[PDB]
């Protein structure tokens, strides 16, 4: 899950 | 060559069973393992649990406070209760969830060693309500009475405790 | 080499057998891994399905609002009842559906955990009764009289709902 | 000519096992049938159950409002929660209890039935704490703090709340 | 000497199980047992149950309608689909329920055989909604509402219906 | 290295066991996928099959109806009632049996959903009796009399139908 | 890379169990395989098998009797009925047996399908007294005498009616 | 008219077996039964026990000490943890054992209720190391060091302690 | 009315199955009954028995030393170990073997409770060693040895030893 | 009031079964019994059997030896071989069968005790060859040759032995 | 590539299981494989087995006898009857045996077919006394009457009679 | 390739799960495996385990004194008895735990052999305890005291005996 | 890649389980395997067994003594009563032990076959006490009466026998 | 138990 | 199955 | 088995 | 177990 957890 | 396996590269944990002491020394392990190839790549891991015993999620958490690179989690689904003590036990501001996510705090089911060590649960179960109320920002007083009881606060509801810091 | 997976490449995922934790969170990685190749290949999702649980069926959908990618369904044969929730969770104009095919809405079935959590199985029953008001365009007061009751609907009756927008 | 049937003779009757249906008739027969006998003898009920579920212990407890004999109880070893609610509801000066039994009170565990009704679970496990509140002495907004939580209470500090009022 | 038994003489009778063949065959004996010793004497019919089926549950209704005797009907407890429907066909001024009683109308599960009988399903379930219509006092269009959806109503409540007239 | 992957290559499938939803995924999956190889070369699919249920029979056929290569079918032995159907959809002259095969025609057995659905069903098996007869150029008046019996046919007689067009 | 794999290459099969649908699509499959490597290569058949039923036997039959090469048969140990109906049912001038072997003629169990087809089976095993006839060169009358009763003749004795006409 | 019944008679019970809650209740009846018939006549209880748990074992030791009559003990053989409790709560001259039996004192296994109540345990198993000091005449301090180890002790050196005062 | 306990009266016991604390309870009983009758009438024991264990074996045997009347042992085919120690333990003139009958003397097997109690199986099994010692006039030092092996030895040589004195 | 009852009766014992300890204790006891009403009146054994075991035939011969009564053997059916050892064992002038009876010798099965016992079967089964030969009237060279293999014998020859003198 | 497929290589088989139609095809496969290599390779048989049927034996002895390679056999440990038949068969001067093997010469267990087929077994069961009296060189009278009877031979002594030739 | 398997590789072992002699043979192994490769590198060994038996214990200390290279211990989570003696058992300065990790020191259970062996397991026990005593520091009169009770000590009050000696 | 594999490599062999039929015929075949590389390269064979039975362990003894190689033999851990023997049959400079490991001799448990074959069993354990006798250096009067009677011998002790020659 | 329940 | 289905 | 089978 | 037994 990025952006941003990757 | 399996889908969690690829997960598995690239810097995820994918723990989404319950907690018992088959699954906790291959998690050790993973975690051990990633933090050899990188010393500063961000590791993260996925929770989706109906549960979790005492003694082993005691370890996870100590061996996630040593490798020198930094965890992030997030919560999908489910947010169980040991399990999700993890959650609370990342870092300073990479705690996620969802928007629809259940989290629930309340102490785990079952004993220590898994006669009855009486003197020993009682003590382990003071660690949890003091290592929560500095995650947190709360006094102690609160937690000790949101230990005791049962019911699921929602994700956005849960940011006003600090178990969560940024929904996406 | 199986013919499945071969399906996952050029973007397919087959749910097939219904829902429950177990497979939630194998459905939720490869969402996950497919949009990491291309950030704007249309991935799809089929359905036949006989059934699914609340908590988890309210996974599925975050994340497929989520990814940058858009998503399209199609409806091959039962569409059990929360599973085919998904099915009207697609994108506008690429929900699909095959002149034979039954689909249901109704409430689920079991509770939230998988004691009982009353004040919490009642309040996620009726996001379901409101996002489904949004992907339609019926009333809301309409759908609180077809998530109560239980009858199979055809697959060019369904169209008049909003569910399905084109049949092939 | 067992043993359990002698104390049916001379006015006792023996829930020691646990509550459903199958005994939940059982009982209210008997009930009904001592009161066949005479209308104004004495009979008692003996209670050691670890547990209880909610559609069941609400027709024991009418059956021993409507009977015009008057019930006594008392608590042999372990009080379970919802059994123990019975306890609380025998005569205003006829409950007892050995010194060194222990009674926890709880909302009971399991659903109505026995899909899930949520609407009306809720609504019933609030009548259990309005009912405790007339027959204890206290106010209703502590009550709702101790039918949330989990802890055992003795015999000689259940008195304060007047769950029982006289220890043998 | 059981106590059923003994419940059975001075005319009363226990469904607290379920229905099927089984116990059908033993509760037609029963009722045309009892009419041969006195033709005038009332008889009682006490339910608490689960459940039910189509095929065996009008086979009870028509037995009771043949008996010169006349029937009364109590609510103890839980009232089901099809069972409970027996309760809305003793006397017209002879139908109790105790105030913590719940029942719920509901079109029952199962076959008519217990290949699929299609035709004739459909036949026995609209004779359902017609002779719950001649003993309450309603249109028929509200109950083919409130025979396709699921809701238990309580005994203060089922009063405004007429499946009640006098709660004890 | 199997036996029949290798007869999955060069276009033959073999439905030899049963319908359920277990195979009519594996098996429509099997269809799409030759059909991107190339979209003229002719498939096949061979039958021997006991049984089938009716949710699932009806998404082969919609399947076989929509790719557009053309699809050639033969009887080995036995041909049950809702496979054989699929037996009776394929092309207009390249249905095919051996000369000692038996096939039935006969409505399946068991429900839709695999509450009863009876709307649905009686629905479902009307259509049946209606596409067998626009395949074999018989009136429908005689179909609805040989769709509610049970006699095996051989092959020799089955032809005068149109079920089969040429016997090798 | 199994023995048995082996001999399927240099074009032996092995039916060696018994006879039921799982099997037959299985030898089905190899015999139509190894034709289209060559199709004048000799392809043998070994038996040995303690049964077999009346439906599938007819599919083998058909198969051996359509393919251009032409078909050897051994027998190895026994020969139930059945099974070794197919033993007769290979060349005029290959069929060979061991000089221990045991060989049967006996009508097979079971019924067709695998409610009861009376009249197909009737037929069925009319079939087998049939073409038995033109294969060992007799005249009918004696087969029908000897297709109903049970008396293992041996391999020298066997040759006396045709079924084999070399022994190694 | 069984031999243990005949033991019953002329006041004897044989508690043989193990402790929980089912033999609990029929050994409290069978205690308040014999005081009926007569309440001074002299009791007797024989004990051959492997173990036992907490919560069962303080009802008979309460009820022991309530009824008007006087009970008296003797060790059949083995004397374990929890039951043996019992031998030393008799009367203070009449306890007795044969001259080979084993008697050990242990703090007994598993937990109250039979989550895991923490603080009642740790309570519960601290009176029985109060109520054995006042009934053989040691110190605290040294039954504190005696239950929480496990050795079994002979009858002849059992006396000094003051579990028992007489050996026949 | 059954056989055995025909036997019972007129004074004779049948141990034929084995040995543990379920039938233990049930001899001693029997032991003390039939001596409340008469306290001088000789009573009888009779043995058959493939095994038995120690901590019970030492129970049957301080009964029956301590009741006034005096016992008789009769060997009806197999003596085991352990309760074959029994029948050396009667009285001196009145026991008793049937002349092919076999006996044998060995250690035990299992435990004492039935952690490990080393210190007290070591004990327990010196006891046997010094009791036949004085039974039949040997010296310890070859009983030493003969309780460690194992052989059977028939009726007409056991005689020398001193476990039996008369052979009918 | 069983059949068997009323056959144990006037002085019949049916032994059909098999034999193990279980059997032989419940037989030995009413062999004892019989003797006790009259010491003259004529015993009988009638066999059917399909074997038997050493240990336990050796007690029942020596009990038959014994009571002052004469005993009568009669062969129904199958006489299996340790039993049939019986047959040849009652008096010299009261052995029968009957005419279609067959009868085997042959060493039986298993082991004595029921670790191996060696030198004990080797002369247990050494007596039987040589109790066989007095009873028949044969040398014992015979036997020796004839407790070795297995065939069974008619009822008409064996006369020819002496197991049987007399065949009804 | 495991460690029995590395003895198949140079010419080695390994029965040592048991016999039945299971294992004897997959042994008269690899007879015929290894035969096909090399047409003058000695090949080899090691047998340790504990018995085996009538038909499948004779299957194994006949392609002994058929391949033109000369087999050798070896008896490791056990030979139990029936396959041990086979070490009697391989070549007249290459029969081995370990000196502390033991080998046995029974008729087999069992029935052909593996209803009973009297006229058969009876007839199979001759050509084992009549095959075994050619290969060791005895009368046929002598071996008629240790095909009757149950005693094992050792290695030493089973050499007079021409089972095995040379010792090693 | 597994992730326990690399951790072998760079050596280390995880003990994880339990000790018998299945996982003892597996563990001796490896430590002489790791020891070929390298003469000089420290090998390490993770413990979690909750109990384990006294032989194979005593074969894990012993190769561990043998091999060349040096041994090092942690102890992560549970430390139960018997395995945590290894604990006690690697180098004097490379010792460790983690800051919440619990372990005990207790004899172990069950026996020798896994009849009794007493006199062996008796003398096996003092073994410990006088290892124990020499890796610690104490006197030997403590530990006899510690290895007969039960309670879990803390990381940091372990240290203070010399189980551990830095704690991370 | 298996580590056993890796330690059939390097000439090690672990019987490490039991003793049957099963893991014999795995055992003699890796003998003879590793013989054929080299055939001077010492072979070693570890032993840990808690039994073994006759017939089998008479077959590894052969095979040891036929293969020019020598064998070494080592205890780990326990040394059962039959796995003992193989160990004092390896060479005579090359048996060794571990200083903690047991041994015991006792004739092993069950029969040969594995009826009874009582003349032979008798024979085989004969021939244990004489090998034996001539590895150890003792009389055979000394080993007739070790070879009865039960107790374990530590590694020091058996030095003083001949068992073992070099303790490491 | 009496005196006093019964 | 050919000639002619393939 | 060799010398001499094999 | 090297040196001396490999």
């Amino acid at each position: 899950f990025s952006p941003a957890a990757p | 060559y399996d889908i969690y396996s690829r997960l598995l590269k690239d810097r995820i944990i994918m723990l989404g069973s319950a907690i018992d002491d088959n699954v906790a020394n291959s998690i050790v392990s993973q975690l051990l393992f990633l933090a050899a190839e990188d010393p500063e790549k961000e590791i993260s891991l996925y929770i989706n649990s109906p549960g979790g015993s005492i003694t082993a999620g005691m370890a996870i958490y100590d061996t996630m406070q040593f490798i020198k690179p930094k965890v992030s989690t997030i919560c999908i689904g489910m947010a169980a209760s040991m399990g999700a003590f993890l959650l609370a036990a990342g870092e300073k501001g990479k705690r996620y969830a969802l928007p629809n996510s259940e989290v629930m705090i309340h102490q785990p089911l079952g004993g220590a060693q898994g006669e009855i060590a009486a003197k020993r649960i009682l003590l382990l179960r003071d660690k949890l309500n003091k290592v929560l109320a500095e995650r947190t920002g709360q006094p102690l007083e609160v937690i000790e009475r949101d230990t005791d009881r049962d019911n699921f606060k929602s994700a956005e509801e849960a940011l006003e405790y600090g178990l969560i810091d940024k929904i996406l």
